[PDB]
């Protein structure tokens, strides 16, 4: 339709939101012509792409590897306050997936308890789903599952980000040339592109294309992915939750990234490869159960061997070495396994690794209202109690009985009501 | 099942021959000895004579060994810890007084400790290591060593004890080196005029609690919980370190001293905070796979040993 | 559970140093 | 068909714990006045 | 006789409830005499 003229991006403050020219906005977005060049030239890769029978277009922006995660984060933004207006659903919650590159099939009992589980999280919290975006394994997969979510849903659809290296992607020439925006532009999957192969998913909301000038490489966009992933836990003071199905040698450095950083993984169970290592160490090293008591180094060794097949043995160690270190801390590491938790309790796993990340109680008791567990917020409000935390408590109960007459949990309503919270106390959030 | 599977390893817990020639072919792979890395660490490049595996031993001849001779500036600097440049006053293989102060100076070796008759260093007996001088180490000869491995059993909030392998499963205290950033055992060299018992737990508050200058001062009942959990210790081993920082001229020994907490009651009451060398401290699992500094991992093989554990 | 507690208490039934000087 | 470098690692594990239960005098249908077939049996014992 | 503590003090509501119905129902049967301190501050306050 008609091409946006004027953005509103949020200030530093984070108070309020100035009204600028999209030119003058979209001038700090570098992109490279070749490899050798370093400093850029500005970005002319932005705008709309329109994919077949699919009725809304994506949003695209091409940026460099230099370029700052809190531009992005502030495009992603002004994207969604352009659309829903101001006052739209902020994110409670960044969903990071992540695993396996080539495409593969899961059980169908597995798959239906992942979808389910993970469309219930990003539909109760407003959730921003991070993938790698393109049309192959986990990244299509987790389009499948929020396709059903853009379709059952009004007004408000999560967004689902995707990050790719701009050397990799089908018609990365269309979509450079031309004058910025491109509203509604047709993207054709099928169109036969020479040296690049991979192309966009077209399930997912948002396309972020990091170009560094190179061709056909891949594992160009991993640090940029984590640093706005960061940027965006500390901005929306939402915990970070990455989620392991499949994956190979790479998703295993990637999974112990996150496991050193602080942010905690969902690892699935049963889905092959280097989840299920994951998975075979953590219950090695943690799980008391009883058919875990015959887990073995040798037999995890011999796991890592038939399913990543290493050249050297050293390489085997390594692999190893890095698999124990991942699982090392029990709170950061939740491992979701059909035989054991059960189908309805994906984000149940999502919960209890939200819990275990770093946060406010208040915050953790909102999470807690928002997945409708009662008994997982009586558990934390006496745990609370008991350690001597009581005037976090007090000073977060008006809030929390705010947020719950806001989300319709009348049941917490009663529960932050009975721990002496007066209801002639409340408070508004803004100043009038 | 549990219990089934209790059950079932309670009862399963010169005529020895090795058939593994049959399978491979010819063996030989003398992997046991320990040759230290090329760059010396914290010398600023300084480099070794490269000596392979199989030469390390003093029996063999080796006509070609040329090591070289460094010393740290820090050790030539000469602190209170450092000894005299000349060796030739110095008495080794028996217990010495420097300054009024008693130093061990005793070897673990069967073979002891021999001097050399031209320089009156002496000569490390666990083999060469392609570098003469004292490096990094203040001491000529023997640097002892105290560890300390504070243990308890890895259990679930239920209460039962981990299990892996038919065996309970251990857990120590890991702290990680401010030098070159592996997980190790807390422990340090043993000062001038005092004993394995004082250094030991001194190097325990000091690096895996950090009691010396990092932290607030503990409650009355708190040190005797301490001081309980460290009435009771174990010397389970005292072996020569695959420290890298090792010379032919000075190499370090170590005495590894355990604290088991068998009830989980006193290891629940430390605050593991980073103090002095260390950067983070934290509740390790015993296995087997643990890459660890220097030779650690033989102690932690005597701990489990010791104690019948997982490893 | 009374029977797990009684199972883990039944394998748990020169070279010893005092460190309460430190 | 040759072994994985894995399987021949675990078959020389197999094969490093071995005890002599016996040597004992064979009771084959091959043996005469002047030669006999005496054995020793090596026991391999899989626990786990 | 209701003893216990002088200063303020805040209990968990199920304990409170439990508490509160099963000192009520042993007062409304037995016809009950209860010896508190009296004062408007702790236990005295909640038996009242
Ligand atoms: N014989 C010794 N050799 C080396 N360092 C020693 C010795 N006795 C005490 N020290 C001290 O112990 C510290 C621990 O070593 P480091 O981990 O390198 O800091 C050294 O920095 C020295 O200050
Ligand atoms: O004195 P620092 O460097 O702190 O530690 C000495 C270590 O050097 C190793 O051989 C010993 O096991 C001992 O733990
Ligand atoms: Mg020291
Ligand atoms: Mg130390």
């Amino acid at each position: 339709s008609v091409a946006a003229k004027t953005l509103l991006i949020e200030n530093e403050d984070g108070k309020g939101s100035t009204r600028m020219e999209v030119q003058d906005f979209m001038k700090r977005f570098h992109m490279h012509a070749s490899e050798d060049d370093k400093t850029g030239s500005p970005s002319t890769a932005w705008g709309t792409l329109r994919f077949p029978t699919k009725e809304a277009t994506a949003p695209y922006l091409r940026l460099s590897v230099n370029d700052d995660p809190e531009d992005a984060l502030l495009f992603v933004k002004a994207m969604l306050a352009q659309k829903y207006g101001e006052t739209y659903d902020r994110p409670s919650l960044i969903l990071s997936v992540t695993g396996g590159a080539r495409n593969f099939t899961l059980p169908p009992r597995l798959e239906t308890a992942i979808a389910k589980g993970l469309r219930l999280a990003a539909q109760r919290t407003n959730a921003w789903v991070v993938t790698g975006g393109t049309n192959t394994g986990v990244m299509k997969l987790t389009g499948q599952i929020m396709e059903a979510l853009s379709k059952t849903q009004s007004h408000f659809i999560p967004p689902t980000i995707g990050i790719a290296t701009y050397g990799v992607i089908i018609g990365g020439d269309d979509m450079t040339r031309g004058e910025p925006p491109k509203i509604g532009l047709e993207y054709e999957m099928h169109k036969k592109d020479p040296p690049k192969t991979t192309p966009l998913d077209d399930n997912h909301n948002l396309f972020l294309l990091v170009d560094d000038g190179s061709t056909n490489k891949f594992g160009k966009e991993i640090k940029f992915r984590a640093a706005f992933e960061n940027a965006a836990g500390q901005a929306f003071a939402a915990p970070v939750v990455t989620i392991v199905v499949q994956g190979g040698p790479g998703t295993l450095g990637t999974a112990l990234q996150a496991v050193r950083q602080g942010t905690p993984i969902v690892v699935v169970d049963g889905s092959g490869l280097a989840a299920d290592v994951l998975a075979y160490a953590y219950n090695f090293m943690h799980n008391p159960l009883t058919r875990f008591k015959s887990y073995t180094i040798d037999d995890l060794r011999q796991k890592v061997a038939q399913t990543f097949n290493p050249k050297s043995s050293q390489q085997l160690t390594n692999l190893l070495d890095s698999a124990l270190e991942c699982v090392q801390d029990p709170n950061l590491v939740v491992v979701y396994s059909l035989q054991e938790s059960g189908i309805d309790e994906f984000d149940d796993c999502i919960l209890k690794a939200i819990f275990s990340s770093q946060g406010k109680l208040g915050n953790k008791l909102k999470q807690a209202m928002y997945f409708d567990q009662l008994d997982v917020a009586k558990r934390a409000l006496s745990e609370a109690s008991k350690n001597g935390q009581h005037n976090e408590i007090a000073a977060c109960i008006n809030d929390n009985l705010m947020a719950a007459m806001m989300h319709n949990k009348p049941h917490f309503v009663e529960l932050y009501l009975g721990f002496d919270a007066k209801i002639y106390e409340l408070k508004p959030s803004e100043e009038v | 099942i549990s219990f089934r599977f209790s059950l079932d390893q309670q009862a399963t817990k010169i005529n020895r021959l090795n058939s593994a020639v049959a399978v491979h072919g010819h063996t030989a792979e003398a992997a046991e000895w320990y040759v230290p890395p090329e760059e010396y660490p914290k010398s600023g490049g300084v480099k070794r004579y490269l000596i392979d595996a199989s030469m390390v031993p003093l029996s063999i001849m080796c006509p070609s060994y040329d090591p070289v001779e460094y010393t740290h500036p820090s050790v030539a600097a000469q602190p209170v810890w450092a000894d005299p440049a000349d060796p030739r006053k110095i008495k080794f293989n028996v217990k010495d007084e420097v300054n009024g102060k008693v130093v061990d100076r005793t070897s673990c070796h069967p073979s002891g400790i021999s001097i050399d008759s031209n320089t009156g260093r002496p000569i490390n007996p666990w083999g060469r290591t392609g570098m003469t001088g004292r490096g990094l180490l203040g001491k000529w000869g023997v640097n002892q060593a105290a560890d300390t491995v504070v243990t308890r059993w890895k259990r679930s909030p239920d209460g039962s004890i981990l299990e892996r392998d038919g065996k309970k499963v251990l857990e120590f205290v890991a702290i990680q080196r401010q030098d070159n950033k592996m997980w190790a055992i807390p422990g340090g060299f043993v000062d001038n005029g005092e004993d394995v018992a004082l250094t030991s737990g001194r190097e325990f508050m000091e690096e895996a609690l950090g009691m010396g200058t990092s932290a607030d001062l503990m409650s009355a009942e708190s040190k005797d919980s301490l001081a309980a959990l460290f009435s009771s210790g174990t010397i389970v081993a005292r072996i020569y370190c695959e420290d890298p920082r090792n010379t032919d001229n000075a190499w370090v020994e170590t005495t590894c001293v355990n604290f088991h907490d068998e009830s989980g009651r006193h290891a629940a009451r430390l605050k593991l905070q980073g103090g002095d060398d260390a950067e983070h401290a934290r509740w390790m699992m015993v296995h087997g796979g643990l890459n660890l500094f220097a030779s650690h991992r033989t102690l932690l093989q005597h701990v489990t040993s010791a104690l019948n554990a997982y490893f």
